[PDB]
């Protein structure tokens, strides 16, 4: 039993814990969210196929680590699903050939939000997997640890729904122009969704986000969002109806709006949050 | 929040 990652990097086998860096592409699925499919990331083989067969299981106590430590879900191991953190030893995967074969493991998370996410930066711990290796000819029985680290920055969805982008930047035309905000949401199965805006506002209507531009800021103006011509105040939930597997636009447009006193020339910036809720 | 929108603009005289 000897393994390497997708880019060909050796994983030292057994003895001390190994830190294994993998690419992940998290996604919402029906009833659970993929955190990482390791079957595309870890490939193993047997250097003595003619005479030895290797067996590898995933042991009890395997679990998420780091920022995912508090979450639970499932592990798909060799085509079957089990609770994660693991509460029993899985059946084995067999390695006989010198030809590489995937380690057939994918880790899933039980949704707890509507469209939330947890950022995982490259270099961060994802999971701690405990493996047990045996064979078909002697008593060798050894357990060892693979600490799975992110090779790339991702956001793990924690809900039933996911968004086109977690961070969106738009540029208005020169005042008094407006611009659509490209932002959509979809769900793994149909869900009834709403959303609301968060941020600091400047007006009696709680609907003009303050201009927080750092350099040479304009005075007397802020940013106001509309949907089909209707102003959306902060912290007032908008309904999206039922959102299925195809993306549904939030329908947002950005505008400038006056906050009082004279409008003066300069830069404008507003940072506005969007939060989804089930309805 | 779930998404952060950064809106940039400019007032020109």
């Amino acid at each position: 039993f000897a393994c390497k990652t997708a880019n060909g990097t050796a994983i030292p086998i057994g003895g001390g814990s190994a830190n294994v860096y993998v690419n992940l592409a998290p996604a919402v699925n029906v009833g659970q969210n993929l955190v990482v499919d390791l079957s595309t990331q870890i490939f193993c083989h047997n250097d003595y196929p003619e005479t030895i067969t290797d067996y590898v299981t995933l042991q009890r106590g395997s679990a998420y680590g780091g920022v995912l430590s508090s979450f639970s879900g499932t592990v798909k191991y060799n085509g079957s699903s089990y609770p994660f953190p693991t509460t029993s030893e899985t059946p084995r995967v067999v390695y006989n050939s010198r030809t590489d074969k995937p380690w057939p493991v994918a880790l899933y998370l039980t949704p707890v939000s509507s469209a939330g996410g947890v950022a995982i930066k490259a270099g961060s711990l994802i999971a701690v997997l405990i493996l047990r290796q045996t064979n078909n000819y002697n008593s060798d029985d050894f357990q060892f640890v693979w600490n799975i680290y992110a090779n790339n920055d991702v956001v793990v969805p924690t809900g039933g729904c996911d968004v086109s982008a977690r961070d969106v930047t738009v540029t208005l035309p020169d005042y008094p122009g407006s611009v659509p905000i490209p932002l959509t949401v979809y769900c793994a199965k149909s869900q009834n969704l709403g959303y609301y805006l968060s941020g600091t506002t400047a007006d009696a209507g709680n609907s003009i986000f303050t201009n927080t531009a750092s350099f040479s800021p304009a005075q007397g103006v802020g940013v106001q969002l509309t949907r089909n011509g209707t102003i959306i105040p902060a912290n007032n939930t908008v309904s999206l109806g039922a959102v299925g597997t195809s993306a549904v636009s939030l329908g947002l447009t950005a505008n400038y709006a006056r906050t009082g006193g004279q409008v003066t020339a300069g830069n404008v910036q507003s940072i506005i949050g969007v939060t989804f809720v089930y309805q | 929040a779930d998404v952060t929108i950064t809106v940039n603009g400019k007032v020109v005289a």
